[PDB]
């Protein structure tokens, strides 16, 4: 989790674990805090959404999980103290590649909210660290 | 069980059973008093569980009801002067202003 | 059992862990936030139809409720 | 109330997004509406037959061993005990001997076997 | 079973991280054969192209 | 009580008090109901002082039941009468009253230690008579063993019921400021 | 839903993200939640509950760990003892061994302490070499049966990328 | 290797004990109370009473080979699932095992089973403890008296329903429980006739210790409206108000611990209960109140330092310890061992949540069997000799050859001797006290190791050795075979218990 | 894990070998020590069938039989303890475990090295084929 | 060669109908698109209904001796020791020839299921099959 690979090294897997700033901790930890509202209603929406229109069929088939978009920005926004734009979409480079991350596993490939909350945080963590 | 009249029968078996126990007098004495018990509990733990839903329900209601009481009694409990306070001038305002509709 | 079968929690608990709590929230939570979130569910439909011109009130972004 | 895709355009969202949220696979989709995506609700209901029908027969084992064993070294003295268990059929001193160990060994069979993984199927 | 299967965490640990470390000597040592051999056969093919 | 952006949220329900103190007087009167219960079914001449708590000692029933409601007379658990005392401590608490709650609690144990008090005349050297005789027999109403008997079973396992009554006690102080 | 105890602090409390002011004595629930309250008990307060969860239970895989570290080096010393004679057991301790065991002491191993008091950084790096050993130990499939309960087709799968993996490793250049 | 089979195998024997054993209490309530009017016991050949007695019997027995069996499958699926989050490495799989609610039995008081180890060690030693309790209540259970012979089941079914609850409020209910069936057994079956003033303190005593621990509760209730432990992590204490939760939990458990100088109900009542009783109240009920206290201290942060409880917990050992020298009631000698022995298992969890609750639990439990071997002997004793004090039995082992021998034994055992797990507990609270005080440790091990051990030993030395030339035509006889297997099995569970894996040490 | 001893050098060693000196090396216990020996189970089965016969003069005697009874309950019980002894995978003064038990331990990682070592030895056998019929073709000139 | 080797046995089980039900659940056990999510609900369904081995033929197994025992014990008059202990070895013989309930209701819907995606005959089946063998 907390780990950064080895850039240099004999095999492939070579990692080291890092510690992150007393601030950058407390700045995730105030964000979970005050932003855990939006990160389980984008679980339940998902939920729902799949329940709803997940059968092929149905009218908003073809809509996906639009309906979580504006939750998505909701948490994004809040975790990001609205200082870099309103949704995910307007992420800065740093957080893309976690930022996609989170959305293949919350929307592509359904893994449990521990995993989305993983890569959001990874992506709020690079975000932390860019804009310190 | 589920049954409500299953179980204010069963409550009036077990609670003749105790009596004629707690009496001293040996059992299967008075048997009209056994299927009369049973049938008088029965009744009273369905009134009794009938009653308590429609309570609720009514309790439900009455607190709705009583929600707006309680902020205007908060609006009034204000201190005195704080009324026009900031953290309350809004409430105030629109307490007063735009809820007097009578 | 029929005793119980009111509420999703024990008798003993619901009779213990709810001292001064509104019953409504207790026993049908969702109705209780819902009503709580009356004005607010009014202000992101507003929010949301002026998102929809292309006006974001960005002091009600915060307002994207789910339940 | 305000969440739903009523009033949502495919047209008011980038391609990109769409992509984003696009709706997963069918059977990604049925196994997560029935949230088997790892294990099948029937193997759930068969491992919860199978521990019911394992404490079931371990508690009959062992309360028939105990009652057993119970009723047939509990006749009395030493020496009437004795006496009475030469003054028994053949059969009757076997059945008298093997019930009451039997229930208990296959009550601890079935539980060192439950206990186990055994059955693994990635075995060589 | 209580030996087998129910093996302390840390001592488990500990083993695997020398069998890996005696796995990761030993891939080494195959790489350096390895070199070593195609060096070999690097060496025949610039001689025969000579 | 707060207030967020002119849009208040109670999650205090104001009645909760009144059905408190109306189902601590309810437990405290059905307790005194079947603490006099026993007194009527027995020569009310028969029980004079403080001492006189071994008359008590009869047939098992009798004693049983004496010695139920004198520990529900003082609020130990499960009873009727600790419930009392409980919720009257959770109330407090919600309320925040750690003074109230320390006197409270020297009071419920002063009290305690009253009632028990009594428990130790229970013992009497052989069964006692205190039940009048009619007919030249002892007469035991069979009523009032019915209703001694319901008190018992509503006092020794009440404590899992106490649901439906919290729910009516509630109710009825609802509408007290509505 | 969360509560609160009013509290008796006569104490202005200056709040200056929101910029305002409130009593300590007179405080909301919501208040006391978010500025009383909001005090933090968790070495890693940042991480999720489950990803808490499983720090902790790696945070005491690797203090056993270090503990089975010391015990080694024991054990080491131990057998050193019975495999070098008294005469030149001591130069053989003084090369490596003593340098390790005063670094596995009780500064650095919890040991008979009842508690190992460490700093919030100092259990991050801990579980940070815990994480990176048990990324070493599970990148050659080692987990299955004493680390890891894996399936048949999910373990199937693990040795046949195992099996890649090491192809690869082994078909390179030497360092 | 680990299939969805043991954990639902795990959560459908602790079902099913807990189903089967409610279901044997229901069939023996129906049996005793339909069988007679009075219900009093048949003083003939055909008599519900024996009927009764060996069914509570059997069921105890069932009940703790099918728990062993359960503890065991319990102790496997907590370990299979510790490993499992440990064993997930990559970020993209999480821990998702979701299961199923069972058909046949519904949920105790409609809550979800949470599983401890604490839980399963209290359990099994109280099912022991009451096992033990109720094979030396033969001799007090009479004719009007016999309807106390299911009392021991009712302790065993309540410990059962608040180790496997998650409910703070539901724990505390179990909790207070448990002081009725013992007042009602103090009242009506001891046999000494200054037991009802012993009675009563000791009931007085525990209704205090059970208001503070009763005022604790409320207050984190009502502080935080919500009945998980999960929730309470999820919120933070204030300073003031984690200080007096500390407090009132602190000295309700130390009430009901017992801790000095609240100890004078357990001395009387240890002096004056009969022997079953305190076997059982001494063995279990300040297990279950160490426990209590061991779950509730550890869901709450503190920041407040446990000086104050340490320091009680030792002056507590040094005076339980230092008074051993003038005991000459052998009732007496081991309840202030007892006591000590308490004292000490509850200075261990003084340290939080930090690696002091393994010691703790492996000390309880050496205590419980220590005690219930010294009860059974005092049992025996005061059956046999028909006294209590040294003066008047003296010179035991030349008429009761293997009760003497039983004595040493168990002196030997309670000496903390290398191969006894007493040995290992100590070993591990000392070498915590010793890495926080290490003086005090060191003189925590001087007392009691030696000052109360000399006196509990000169005082048992001199009954153990002697001369019995008083009251030749009324001697008594050698020790029945039950009470030489419940030995034998004492002693065994006090020596293999070492052997137990150390996953959970 | 390092070999944390003083190293040496193989010249030395030599030297050290021409003056009648050893290395200490692990021997195989013997069948009647091996647990996994038909030696120690044929002496088991050998137990057994005296104590069984033991037993019955004894109760031929009346001597005590207990003793026997224990000894040929233990009779499985100790090769049990042996055979956990041996199969563990810790070391306290004995021979250092070897990589092919360390595998053993765990069938997956085992099967991939197997797998693995057998490609890389076959890799290795097809490259020296090459560099011998390279070497012929060399000569060839 | 090894992985040649492997990949002709590979092919030889996909030829094979025995080891079909066990290549079909490992397919399966990918969670792969070659088959229906409710197609490989149902075929794991049966597979684990047909794979469970029940203590039940371990209760009855014992109730056969016991039940026999006491019989012979109880209803027997003057019963010969000879015919009790050949009577009791031939119960043993057939309960160790018996089956252990063995039970094929659950195997024909497992061909059912697997039969309709032609196994054998599948290019992807081989691919998904080369990577998972037990």
């Amino acid at each position: 989790m907390f780990l950064n690979p080895v850039k240099d090294s004999e095999f492939d897997d070579e990692v080291k674990g890092f510690v992150p700033s007393e601030g950058e901790v407390r700045f995730v930890a105030n964000k979970n805090k005050e932003c855990g509202y939006y990160l389980q209603g984008i679980e339940q929406c998902r939920r729902k959404m799949v329940q709803l229109a997940g059968d092929s069929s149905s009218q908003f088939h073809s809509l996906g999980f639009l309906p979580c978009k504006r939750l998505v920005d909701a948490h994004y926004r809040c975790m990001t103290d609205d200082k870099f734009g309103s949704t995910i979409e307007e992420v800065p480079e740093i957080g893309l590649d976690s930022a996609q991350k989170f959305f293949d596993c919350t929307f592509q490939q359904l893994k449990p909210m521990q995993s989305c909350r993983r890569f959001f945080d990874q992506v709020v963590r690079d975000v932390y660290r860019a804009n310190g | 069980m589920s049954s409500m009249l299953i179980w204010g029968a069963c409550f009036g078996l077990f609670t003749r059973a105790a009596a004629c126990k707690a009496s001293m007098i040996p059992l299967t004495t008075s048997p009209w008093k056994y299927p009369k018990y049973m049938i008088v509990s029965a009744v009273t733990f369905y009134y009794f569980d009938w009653y308590r839903r429609m309570a609720l329900e009514q309790l439900c209601y009455n607190e709705e009801k009583l929600e707006r009481y309680q902020i205007r009694a908060k609006l009034q409990s204000l201190k005195i002067g704080e009324e026009l306070s900031d953290a309350y001038r809004e409430s105030f305002f629109e307490h007063a202003v735009q809820k007097n509709n009578i | 059992g029929v005793w119980s079968n009111i509420h999703p929690t024990d008798k003993v608990t619901l009779s213990f862990a709810n001292i001064g709590r509104p019953f409504r929230l207790i026993y049908r939570p969702e109705i209780f936030l819902r009503d709580q979130q009356a004005k607010f569910i009014q202000l992101e439909k507003e929010h949301i139809e002026k998102s929809k011109k292309g006006e974001f009130v960005e002091t009600t972004s915060p307002l994207v409720l789910w339940n | 109330m305000n969440i739903s895709y009523t009033g949502l355009k495919l047209e008011d969202y980038s391609d990109e997004v769409i992509r984003k949220y696009k709706f997963p696979n069918s059977n990604e989709l049925e196994r997560f509406l029935n949230r088997e995506q790892t294990l099948t609700v029937q193997q759930h209901k068969s491992a919860i037959k199978l521990a019911q029908q394992d404490f079931f027969a371990v508690a009959g084992l062992l309360s028939v061993g105990s009652l057993s064993y119970i009723f047939y070294n509990s006749v009395g003295g030493k020496v009437i005990r004795d006496r009475i268990r030469a003054s028994m059929p053949f059969p009757k001193r076997v059945l008298v001997q093997v019930l009451p160990f039997v229930a208990l060994g296959t009550a601890l069979i079935i539980s060192r076997r439950g206990i186990e993984g055994h059955n693994h199927g990635y075995k060589q | 079973y209580q030996g087998l299967n129910l093996a302390n965490p840390a001592e488990s640990l500990f083993s695997l991280n020398t069998a890996a470390e005696e796995i990761e000597d030993k891939i080494r040592q195959i790489r350096i054969d390895n070199d070593k051999l195609l060096q070999r056969k690097a060496q025949l093919e610039e001689e025969l192209a000579s | 009580m707060s207030i967020f952006s002119n849009i208040w949220i109670n999650n205090d329900l104001n009645s909760y008090g009144l059905s408190i103190l109306l189902l601590n007087i309810i437990n405290y009167l059905i307790v005194f109901m079947l603490i006099l219960s026993v007194i009527l079914l027995t020569n009310l001449s028969k029980f004079k002082s403080l001492n006189q708590f071994k008359e008590f000692n009869s047939y098992n029933f009798i004693l049983y039941s004496l010695i139920f409601s004198l520990l529900s007379m003082a609020g130990i658990p499960p009873l009727l009468g600790f419930t009392g005392k409980f919720l009257a401590i959770l109330y407090s608490s919600f309320k925040s009253q750690y003074l109230l709650i320390l006197f409270m609690t020297i009071l419920n144990i002063f009290g305690m230690y009253f009632y028990i008090q009594n428990l130790r005349f229970v013992v009497k050297k052989n069964k006692s008579s205190i039940l009048n005789y009619k007919n030249y027999y002892v007469n035991i109403n069979y009523s009032i063993t019915l209703n001694i008997i319901l008190l018992n079973f509503f006092n020794f396992f009440g404590i899992l019921f106490l649901s439906d009554l919290i729910i009516i006690l509630n109710y009825i102080s609802s509408y007290i400021y509505i | 839903a969360f509560g609160g105890f009013r509290q008796t602090d006569n104490s202005l409390i200056i709040d200056d993200r929101r910029k305002i002011i409130l009593n300590t004595r007179s405080l909301n629930d919501f208040q006391q939640k978010i500025y009383l309250r909001n005090f933090f008990t968790n070495y890693r307060p940042d991480l999720s509950s489950y990803d808490y969860f499983a720090f902790k239970e790696k945070l005491r895989i690797g203090e056993l760990f270090l503990n089975e570290y010391r015990k080694r080096i024991n054990n080491e010393v131990r057998r050193a003892a019975i495999l070098t004679p008294t005469s030149s057991l001591r130069e053989k301790m003084n090369h490596k061994i003593a340098d390790q065991i005063l670094d596995l002491s009780s500064p650095h191993v919890r040991g008979a302490h009842f508690q190992a008091v460490r700093s919030w950084t100092d259990a991050s790096k801990i579980v940070n070499y815990v994480e990176e050993k048990q990324t070493k130990i599970n990148k050659y499939g080692l987990q299955f049966p004493l680390l890891g309960n894996m399936t048949e087709e999910q373990c199937a799968s693990k040795e046949d990328e195992v099996y890649q993996r090491l192809l690869k490793e082994m078909q390179k250049p030497p360092k | 290797m680990f299939n969805l089979n043991t954990i639902y195998l795990s959560r459908i024997f602790i079902e099913f004990n807990f189903y089967f054993l409610f279901f044997l209490f229901l069939i023996s309530s129906i049996i005793f109370y339909f069988s007679k009017i009075i219900s009093i016991q048949n003083l003939n050949q055909n008599s519900v009473f024996n009927f009764l007695k060996l069914a509570n019997i059997f069921g105890i027995l069932i009940s703790f080979f099918i728990h062993i069996i359960s503890f065991w499958f319990y102790c496997i699926y907590s370990y299979n699932l510790s490993l499992n989050i440990f064993s997930d490495i990559n970020l993209y799989n999480s821990n998702s095992i979701e299961l199923l609610n069972n058909s046949l039995l519904p949920n105790y008081f409609k809550s979800n089973i949470t599983i401890d180890f604490f839980g399963l060690i209290l359990l099994t030693l109280a099912y022991i403890v009451g096992f033990v309790s109720i094979l030396a209540l033969d001799t007090r259970l009479y004719w009007k008296n016999i309807k106390y012979i299911f009392s021991f089941t009712i302790f065993l079914l309540i410990v059962y329903v608040y180790v496997t609850v998650s409910n703070i409020l539901l724990f505390f209910m179990c909790y207070e429980l448990l002081l009725i069936p013992s007042f009602l057994i103090v009242y009506f079956v001891s046999p000494s006739r200054r037991a009802i003033q012993a009675s009563l303190y000791f009931v007085i005593w525990t209704q205090l210790g059970s208001l503070l621990v009763l005022i604790a509760i409320s207050y984190i209730i009502s502080i935080t409206n919500t009945y998980e432990f999960n929730d309470l992590k999820y919120f933070n204490f204030t300073n003031s108000e984690s200080t007096i939760i500390i407090f009132l939990i602190f000295l309700g458990f130390g009430f009901k611990a017992p801790i000095w100088p609240f100890h004078y109900w357990l001395t009387k009542t240890h002096v004056e209960a009969p022997s079953g009783f305190s076997i059982y109240l001494s063995g279990f009920l300040v297990k279950t109140a160490l426990y209590g206290f061991y779950k509730f201290n550890t869901s709450i942060f503190i920041d407040i330092d446990s000086s104050i409880f340490i320091a009680i917990c030792i002056m507590g050992v040094v005076d339980s310890s230092l008074k051993m020298w003038g005991q000459t009631d052998l009732k007496k000698l081991v309840a202030y061992g007892t006591i000590q022995e308490m004292n000490i298992i509850y200075l261990a969890f003084c340290w939080g949540d930090s690696c002091a609750i393994l010691g703790g639990i492996l000390f309880s439990a050496t205590h419980a069997f220590l005690s219930a071997l010294m009860f059974f002997l005092v049992d025996c004793i005061y059956r046999r000799y028909h006294t209590r004090s040294l003066v008047e039995v003296n010179g035991i082992l030349h008429i009761t050859p293997n009760l003497g021998l039983s004595i040493l034994f168990m002196l030997v055992f309670f000496s903390g001797i290398p191969g006894t797990i007493k040995f290992i507990s100590e070993f591990y609270i000392f070498s915590g006290l010793l890495e926080a005080s290490p003086f005090i440790c060191f003189i925590l091990m001087l007392v009691a190791n030696v000052l109360g051990l000399i006196g509990f030993s000169k005082s048992w030395f001199n009954a153990t050795f002697g001369m019995p030339k008083k009251n030749t035509k009324y001697l008594p006889m050698d020790l029945s075979f039950k009470e030489s297997y419940i030995i034998l099995y004492c002693f065994f569970f006090l020596f293999i218990f070492s052997y137990f894996s150390s996953i959970f040490f | 894990m390092q070999n944390a001893y003083p190293e040496i050098t193989d010249q030395h060693r030599e030297f050290l070998k021409k003056q009648g000196l050893k290395v200490y090396e692990p021997k195989p216990l013997p069948d009647q020590i091996n647990p996994f020996s038909k030696t120690y189970w044929i002496t088991n089965a050998f137990i057994i069938g005296v104590s069984f016969l033991a037993r019955r003069h004894a109760l031929k005697v009346g001597a005590p039989r207990i003793f026997w009874s224990g000894c040929i309950v233990g009779v499985p019980l100790a090769a049990i303890i042996s055979r956990g002894k041996s199969d563990q995978l810790d070391e306290l003064v004995g021979a250092r475990k070897t990589l092919e038990q360390k595998l053993e331990y765990a069938p997956i990682t085992r099967r991939a090295w197997e797998r693995a070592l057998a490609t890389n030895q076959e890799y290795q056998n097809e490259i020296k084929t090459q560099i011998q019929d390279l070497q012929a073709e060399i000569a060839a000139k | 060669a090894s992985q040649l080797q492997r990949e002709q046995k590979l092919v030889q089980s996909l030829q094979q109908e025995s080891l079909q039900p066990h290549l079909f659940k490992i397919i399966v056990d990918s969670q792969s698109d070659l088959v229906c999510e409710a197609d490989r609900r149902e075929y794991i369904k049966h597979y684990t209904r047909a794979n469970e081995k029940s203590s039940t033929s371990q209760l009855l197994q014992v109730g056969a001796l016991l039940g026999y025992i006491y019989a012979v014990g109880r209803y027997v008059s003057n019963p010969s020791t000879r015919k009790f202990s050949y009577g009791l070895a031939a119960l043993l013989g057939s309960f160790s020839l018996l089956n252990p309930s063995k039970n094929l209701h659950h195997n024909h819907s497992l061909r059912e299921i697997y039969s309709k995606y032609n196994i054998s005959t599948n290019p992807q089946a081989l691919e998904i099959l080369k990577s998972r063998i037990y």
